[PDB]
């Protein structure tokens, strides 16, 4: 039989031509019932529907397929542990495409697939139910709902066959927890399929680090209680035996670096075996060859085990391969940042041999720049060349710019304003700008900051700033500065910068600690009154130096830090002075495990007049508080205010202008209120030693110490001849000091500190504060 | 927590009846702490009116079956033992397993350790004793037969293990010198006890309905042999009856799948995935009566006693069910934190251990 | 300095047009603790198309600094073409005062 | 005369006495490319000359360069060699 | 958003097209998506897709215009007006290059990531070499003439940075790259002094004199 | 969306200077050219800039 034409109806999903070309037998072909069934199989393949009827009443064939709504939209019920994106991506991967054919069989299948997904993510006992509803013109909407009980809780981890080590210690090293203490209820108990593998590798690492080179996990398995809350994990072990490490030997195609490899691969004979130090040895080998331009060396340790001698001979096989050269560096996703803003940061040159650590520390420098959410390198051999590669950096540019604006309005006070525009990475060129303002009702504050981090490509930054403040003692100041700051080693950094500062001082209380300063200026305000007003204009040469060698994160173990800053007034300033400062820190470990540490600290400072003028009192030094010496209120340690009797105090007595008031005493107040000194000395000896309230798994997370803090602040040119009846603040020997304890903790975003100290030596009016707390330092 | 501890099992409200049988505690004693939250097979045992009982901490105690007073106590632990597997008795020896792969044999007279050996991994199964062998099933699917006088292994057989087990309790049984045993792979097997030769084995469940849950198929029930027919029952699989020698399936039932079936009067009594009690005939499993009223009030192994089926639930009630129609007969007092382990089919006595370790003697 | 804060939301009516909010903030740098509860309503005079972005709220605030402060207030929020905007009115129960506030804040 | 901390600017391809002494007249271009590695510079303007420049400027100051240059007849036969061992400033 | 009554697809099409004629792309886009969702395989599907790629382009939904264009060229690679879709792939990739710098235009952004300009050049040249009769060919040619210069300015910016860093072999390699890829443009003629400098700093005086000869003979 | 400018049809590209090929001095050759060549085929009929009826064809 031969068919001359084919008839269809509906053709909702597919046109006549597409259907005809899809089927195996087409118009004009010799066909029979079997070929018609094959066309029905093609109709199955397109996956619309299956029920069909056929008729052969002449030279043409009539075929039709029953039409029902199949094209499905998807909507979900309340999913709690598995998020929407996870759910929908899993659904799509399963095969239920949005706006695509669907069927009861498909619904059942996707039900079981979703169940398999839930149980895979460990939501055992879950149930999946899916339903559909009709829509006009062959469409439907898929509604599927889930019920899911308590997540599976690992009842125990039961290591078996371990010896010389207890189960609780090994499971202490697991990230899984069979119990969470009521001290740490924020902990976790949820089972995870892949985390178990990570913990089994942690157990293997532990035994290999203790030296059991024959260690094998000869079976590991999981079981599940009939009520499916409880999961049981059990793990068989055999260690075999403990082994010593014999002399390493290096073989293979060494590129003449044999001396620098042998001296690296030394070990003392009879050393106890350890897996991490072997891995570190192999990594240092391939790092060493990497530094000299072999981007892709092969290294493989292949230990030989003497079960009789209890010794392992660690063979290391090395071949350097061939040198690699970077012909191109590329950046991608850099839609905004000027390309030089990326290239300037990185250390790998183009047209040079590939240092595999230089590319990675380039990526680190790009992260530490901060403009990018993510950075990831790739490296691809160019076609037709054995020796040279492109390196390409993908990035996501973070949105760095910020803008905040605020208005306030009130009763008993007027309008208030704030504004704050800032953007590091300015117009992509890598400048940082900021402009900030605050018109209060009784204050005005504004400042402008711009900093070019590469004024020259070597990394000399040039900063500038402008500021203005005024208040309604009454104070107004405004000024500018520019600073050049440029590293001199990885550790050691230097910076310098001119500055200018106007300030106007008015309506201040008359007191000995500043009236002599005004006298040195030739400003002679009456001590009976508060009409005083003084104006001046500093021109300044600032400088500073810095040193960091701490080689640690949150808690330093060893090394030192120093910071130095100073000022000199440039000639032609309306006042003239200098000051200097040091901060230092010095950590000395008293055991070579760095578990006991002696920490010294100091601060220093001095400042004085030039040309017979005197240093402005607002530049004075203050000491006390956790930043300086613990157990004292902040700034309390200096010499105290000695006020003159003054009428018209604060424009009206108001009954609270204590001491020397309009209705106050005839004589000088000698307050408890501390002015600063013009000179300072501070020291600490701090001893850092953990105590049995610890676990080794958090003994790095908490640090405890006790210390002896010493401090003194004095007023080097206090005239003891006129005020001989009052304590001589010219004398440095009034050293005051405390001792105490401190506790420090390091949650991921910042250190946190507690301290207790007794100011066991102190003098009149020093405000003690036994208990002190601060973040970050 | 954010998870709100939501409830999805919706356990059936408590069915209740007048206490016709007026169950009462003959005596009650504490044998230590309980098994508590750890699912495990510890249950009491009896010989010649001396009871023996055990604690997951390690404590083993012997009690008089009528007085409930201690005869002896041993701590059986280092200066916990994670004691498990559950007590068995033959002659003068008390055999006990551990989740740390030890097996202990204690003297009935005083409890002194007569021998102790290590088996391959945790011995979650109850030791099964026969004609000079102590046969123990481990969590590694190993069957190890220990010399009754000596504790040394005579032979071992390996049974395959799924990537995730349910529970390798799967205690064996002995018949005509062959041991018949379950296994986490869902195949009942038989081995020749003098020497461990494989005789036959048979798969009794479907697979591939899921990557995991629907192919959880553990035969953790004890099989039972009567008149030469083996009965076996598998978590998602069928109840099946088999010949002791052919290993052919006579018939299959889906009617129930999971737990601790028993047989008497040619009727099989069973507990399902969801805790419905039912009775079945040997002559092809069909429902004689069913008691689908207890679903998810996690039941225990049913014990036939005084013409009733006794079963304890997750919260402390001994449900008594009539042996010949599916109707409740009594409901004992709420006992200490519920039950999670078998009652023992002692003669005249009954004992059950609550999850807190209290043993209870139940009488009418 | 460090600041950490938590917010929880739970609707009262099943269309979620009526919903209630609790917020707590802790800050260190002197230190501050703040606790707040807010009720949220459909808006007075515009359709759901605008309600998708315009919001109105009534709130209780309690705060302490180491001072104690307590206030109750009505607030409006809008996501403008420029950026996200807050307007607020307050009548404090504890002690000049912050009787009106207006606040715009965006990253570019 | 500047003190600011520069990174180690290194340029070209690596040369040593052991490497360059492999090259001898009459080698085909492929064999000398194998002996030293691919030339990181070559004369673009219509001739075969190759430039093995090895240049280093590590640390704060001081620079070193070795210039090896090779030139080839057509079909790539090395006909002349020049090797400047230091920057003839 | 809300949708109009839909039972006559011609009327929802006519109102979508009216909104597109008006320039209310935010309405036309949503109503054409509604028509595509309700009648995806209807006769209007093709012209609806061409209107929808136009609305995505003018609405600046460029990654959706890209997805729809790739899907269209996949679905009908032989469509008789596929030249327009090729042209729209050029325009959408070039418009992805021409981004604002943090919302402000007119900064010389020629040395930001060129990959979208490179793709736009590839797709315009794939148009002009394939469909030389099409009316879009002359505009595509002027896009190409702009894009090549905009790429050479990137290579020049990198050669200038390596000149400042003093990586003279990178400077020489990149300017030789410009001289082989981008021979016939400004920025290349501006880069030749960088190559002559780099050769002179490396004491490769013969090459420096060759480059100075090219500069002289080509000096404007 | 940041692209608002170019999607307006800015025709700022039409200002871009024409291509201006180098010529080799005596005794030299310029490096061999590569794939970024703009084909010279152009048509006067083809409109440019805002004048081009970018809107989709009347009957696809």
């Amino acid at each position: 039989f031969v068919v001359k034409d084919i008839h269809f109806e509906g053709l909702q999903r597919v046109a006549v031509g597409a259907a005809l070309l899809s089927m195996p037998v087409r118009t004009g072909d010799t066909v029979n019932d079997e070929d018609i069934s094959n066309t029905i199989r093609a109709l199955f393949a397109t996956g619309n529907f299956e029920d069909v009827r056929v008729l052969r009443d002449g030279d043409t064939l009539l075929v039709q397929v029953k039409e029902r709504p199949t094209i499905a939209s998807i909507t979900f019920s309340g999913n709690k542990s598995v998020k929407d994106d996870m759910l929908k991506q899993n659904l799509e991967a399963s095969g239920v495409r949005v706006g695509e054919s669907l069927d009861r069989t498909t619904i059942a299948d996707i039900e079981k697939g979703l169940e398999d997904f839930y149980y895979s993510v460990g939501k055992y006992s879950a149930s999946v139910k899916a339903v559909v509803t009709p829509l006009p013109r062959n469409r439907v909407d898929l509604k599927l709902v889930f019920q899911e009980g308590v997540s599976a809780e690992i009842q125990q981890i039961n290591i078996v066959g371990n010896h010389a080590f207890t189960t609780d210690e090994l499971i202490s090293h697991f990230q899984l927890r069979d119990e969470v203490p009521w001290w740490n209820v924020v902990g976790d108990r949820k089972y995870q399929k892949q985390k178990l593998a990570g913990d089994l590798e942690t157990l293997r690492s532990y035994y290999l680090d203790r030296g059991y080179a024959r260690f094998n996990i000869d079976s590991t398995q999981v079981s599940l209680t009939p009520d499916k809350k409880g999961i049981y994990v059990t793990v068989n072990i055999t260690e075999g035996d403990q082994y010593k490490l014999s002399g390493v030997e290096v073989s293979g195609n060494l590129a003449g670096h044999s001396a620098e490899i042998e001296q690296l691969t030394k070990i003392e004979p009879g050393e106890l075996y350890n897996g991490t130090k072997v891995t570190k040895m192999e990594d240092d080998i391939k790092k060493l060859l990497g530094r000299y331009g072999y981007a892709y060396p092969r290294v493989q340790s292949m230990p030989e085990i003497n079960d009789a001698d209890k010794t392992v001979k660690l063979r290391v096989n090395v071949d350097a391969g061939n040198r690699f050269y970077v012909r191109k560096i590329r950046f991608e996703g850099n839609d905004t940042s000027k390309d030089a803003v990326l290239r300037r940061e990185m250390r790998q040159m183009e047209g040079a041999w590939l240092g595999s650590d230089l590319v990675d520390q380039g990526k680190e420098r790009l992260n530490r720049l901060g403009f990018f959410e993510t950075v990831d390198t790739d490296t691809q051999r160019v076609p037709g060349s054995p020796d040279q590669v492109d390196v390409v950096y993908k990035v996501k540019e973070r949105n760095t710019g910020s803008f905040n604006f605020g208005i306030g309005y009130g009763t008993e006070s007027g309008v208030s304003f704030q504004a704050g525009v800032q953007q590091d990475n300015w117009l992509g060129t890598g400048y940082a700008v900021g402009i900030n303002g605050t018109k209060n009702d009784y204050q005005t504050y504004a400042e402008l900051s711009v900093t070019n981090p590469y004024f020259t490509v070597d990394g000399v930054s040039l900063g500038g700033r402008l500021f203005y403040n005024d208040f309604q003692y009454t104070n107004k100041s405004y000024g500018t500065c520019v600073t050049l700051g440029f590293p001199i080693n990885e550790y050691n950094s230097l910076r310098a910068g001119l500055g200018y500062v106007h300030n106007s001082l008015s309506n201040m209380q008359p007191q000995v600690a500043m009236w002599r300063y005004l006298y040195s200026m030739g400003e002679h305000p009456s001590t009976s009154d508060q009409d005083n007003s003084f104006k001046t204009d500093d021109f300044t040469f600032n400088y500073g130096w810095t040193y960091n060698k701490l080689d640690r994160g949150y808690f330093p173990t060893d090394g030192s830090r120093v910071n130095l800053t100073g000022k000199v007034t440039i000639p032609g300033s309306d006042n003239e002075y200098y000051k200097v400062t040091l901060d230092t820190a010095t950590y000395v470990p008293i055991d070579d495990d760095h578990k006991w540490v002696v920490l010294g600290r100091t601060r220093w400072g001095y400042g004085d007049g030039l040309g017979g003028k005197e240093m402005p009192f607002y530049e004075n030094f203050y000491a006390g508080g956790s930043s300086t010496v613990r157990g004292f209120q902040s700034n309390t340690i200096g010499p105290k205010a000695v006020y003159f009797p003054h009428q018209a105090s604060n424009y009206d007595p108001d009954y609270d202008y204590e001491c020397a008031t309009q209705d106050g005493a005839k004589d000088l107040c000698k307050s408890d209120d501390a002015v600063g000194g013009n000179a300072m000395a501070v020291a600490s000896l701090e001893f850092i030693t953990p105590t049995p309230f610890i676990s080794d798994k958090y003994a790095n997370s908490v640090r405890t110490s006790f210390f002896w803090d010493m401090g003194t602040v004095w007023d080097t040119n206090w005239d003891s001849s006129q005020y001989s009846g009052y304590p001589d603040y010219s004398d440095p020997s009034n050293i005051r000091m405390s001792a105490g304890i401190a506790l420090q903790w390091m949650s991921p975003l910042g250190p946190l500190v507690f301290s207790y100290a007794q100011p066991f030596k102190k003098y009149d009016g020093d405000k003690a504060e036994q208990f002190q707390f601060n973040i970050g330092k | 927590l954010f998870n709100s501890e939501e409830d999805v099992v919706k356990m059936s409200p408590l069915p209740t009846v007048e206490n016709q049988f007026t169950p009462t505690t003959a005596w009650s004693t504490s044998v230590g702490s309980g098994i508590g939250n750890f699912y495990s097979n510890l249950h009491p045992a009896l010989a010649d009116n001396v009871v023996y009982a055990a604690d997951r901490a390690g404590l083993v105690k012997a009690l008089n079956a009528d007085d409930g007073k201690e005869i002896w106590s041993v701590s059986l632990a280092e200066k916990p033992a994670l004691l498990s597997g559950g007590v068995t008795v033959s002659g003068g020896h008390v055999y006990i397993g551990s989740e740390k792969a030890q097996v202990y044999a204690l003297n009935t007279s005083d409890g002194t350790v007569a021998w102790q050996t290590k088996v391959a991994g945790e011995a979650l199964s109850r030791p099964v004793v026969s004609d000079g062998l102590v046969l123990i099933h481990t969590s590694n699917g190993q069957l190890q037969a220990l010399n009754e006088a000596d504790g040394a292994v005579k032979w071992t057989v390996n049974l395959d293990m799924p990537s995730l087990s349910l529970r390798g309790e799967s205690a064996p049984t002995t018949a005509f010198g062959a041991a018949v045993v379950g296994g986490d792979n869902g195949r009942v097997s038989a081995v020749l006890m003098e020497q461990g030769q494989m005789i036959w084995q048979q798969r009794i469940s479907q697979a591939t309905g899921s990557t995991e849950i629907d192919r959880l198929s553990d035969v953790d029930t004890t099989p039972v042999v009567v008149n030469g027919v083996v009965f076996a029952l598998a978590y998602n699989g069928n109840l099946t009856a088999l010949d002791l020698r052919s290993g052919q399936i006579m018939w299959k039932r889906e009617l129930g799948s999971v737990n601790d079936f028993i047989v008497d009067g040619n009727r099989i009594y069973l507990v399902d995935q969801n805790d419905r009690v039912m009775a079945l005939t040997i002559d092809g499993g069909v429902t004689l009566w069913t008691q689908s009223d207890l679903l998810h009030r996690l039941l225990t192994s049913p014990v036939l006693y005084n013409g009733n089926l006794v079963v304890g639930d997750s919260e402390g009630y001994l449900h008594w069910i009539n042996v010949e129609d599916g109707r409740f007969v009594a409901q004992q007092k709420v006992d200490s934190s519920g039950f999670q382990t078998e009652p023992v089919a002692a003669d005249g006595k009954l004992l059950i251990q609550a999850k807190d370790g209290t043993v209870y003697s139940i009488t009418r | 300095k460090v600041t950490l804060d938590t917010a929880t939301y739970v609707p009262i009516d099943d269309d979620h047009k009526w919903v209630v909010l609790g917020r707590t903030r802790w800050g260190y740098g002197n230190a501050m603790a703040v606790a707040s509860l807010e009720f949220i309503t459909p808006t007075p005079f515009i359709s759901d198309k605008y309600a998708n972005s315009v919001r109105t709220s009534f709130f209780w605030d309690m705060g302490t600094v180491w001072n104690i402060r307590m206030s109750a207030g009505i607030a409006l929020q809008w996501m403008s073409p420029l950026g996200p905007l807050v307007f607020s009115y307050a009548q404090p129960f504890k002690k000049k005062a912050e009787q009106f506030q207006f606040n715009i804040g965006k990253t570019w | 005369e500047r003190v600011v901390y520069r990174p180690d600017i290194n340029q070209g391809n690596y040369l040593t006495a052991n490497d360059v002494s492999k090259i001898r007249v009459g080698m085909t271009q492929q064999q000398v490319a194998y002996a030293l590695g691919t030339p990181l510079m070559s004369d673009p303007f219509g001739t075969n000359t190759w430039f093995y420049v090895f240049r280093q400027q590590p640390g704060h100051e001081g620079v070193t360069q070795q210039t090896l240059t090779l030139t080839f007849n057509s079909s790539g036969v090395l006909t002349n060699i020049d090797n400047k061992p230091a920057l003839s400033g | 958003k809300e949708e109009v009554p839909d039972n006559p697809p011609n009327e929802i099409y006519a109102t979508a097209q009216q909104k597109l004629q008006d320039g209310n792309w935010r309405q036309a886009i949503t109503q054409l998506e509604a028509l595509d969702n309700r009648y995806p395989f209807g006769p209007y599907s093709q012209q609806v897709q061409l209107d929808l790629i136009y609305a995505y382009y003018k609405n600046a939904d460029l990654p959706l215009a890209q997805a729809a264009i790739d899907r269209f060229i996949r679905l009908n690679p032989t469509h008789p007006n596929i030249d327009y879709v090729m042209y729209m792939r050029g325009l959408t990739n070039m418009a992805l290059d021409d981004s604002a710098l943090q919302g402000f235009f007119g900064v010389d952004r020629s040395d930001r990531d060129p990959q979208h300009a490179r793709a736009a050049f590839s797709d315009f040249s794939k148009l002009v070499r394939g469909y030389p009769n099409s009316q879009y060919t002359t505009d595509a040619t002027k896009r190409l003439v702009f894009l090549k210069d905009r790429l050479a300015k990137y290579e020049y910016s990198v050669a200038e940075y390596y000149t400042e860093r003093g990586a003279w072999v990178a400077v020489v390699n990149r300017v030789e790259g410009m001289l082989r890829d981008y021979p016939d443009t400004q920025a290349t003629r501006d880069a030749l002094p960088l190559m002559e400098n780099a050769y002179r700093q490396m004491q490769m005086n013969a090459q420096a004199e060759k480059v100075a000869k090219i500069i002289a003979a080509n000096s404007s | 969306s940041r692209y608002k400018r170019q999607v307006s049809g800015d025709e700022a590209y039409l200002e871009a200077a024409p291509l201006a090929e180098l010529h080799a001095p005596a005794g030299m050759i310029l490096p061999v050219t590569s794939g970024d060549y703009a084909i010279p085929v152009t048509n006067g009929s083809g409109a440019v800039g805002k004048a081009l009826d970018i809107r989709p064809p009347a009957q696809p």
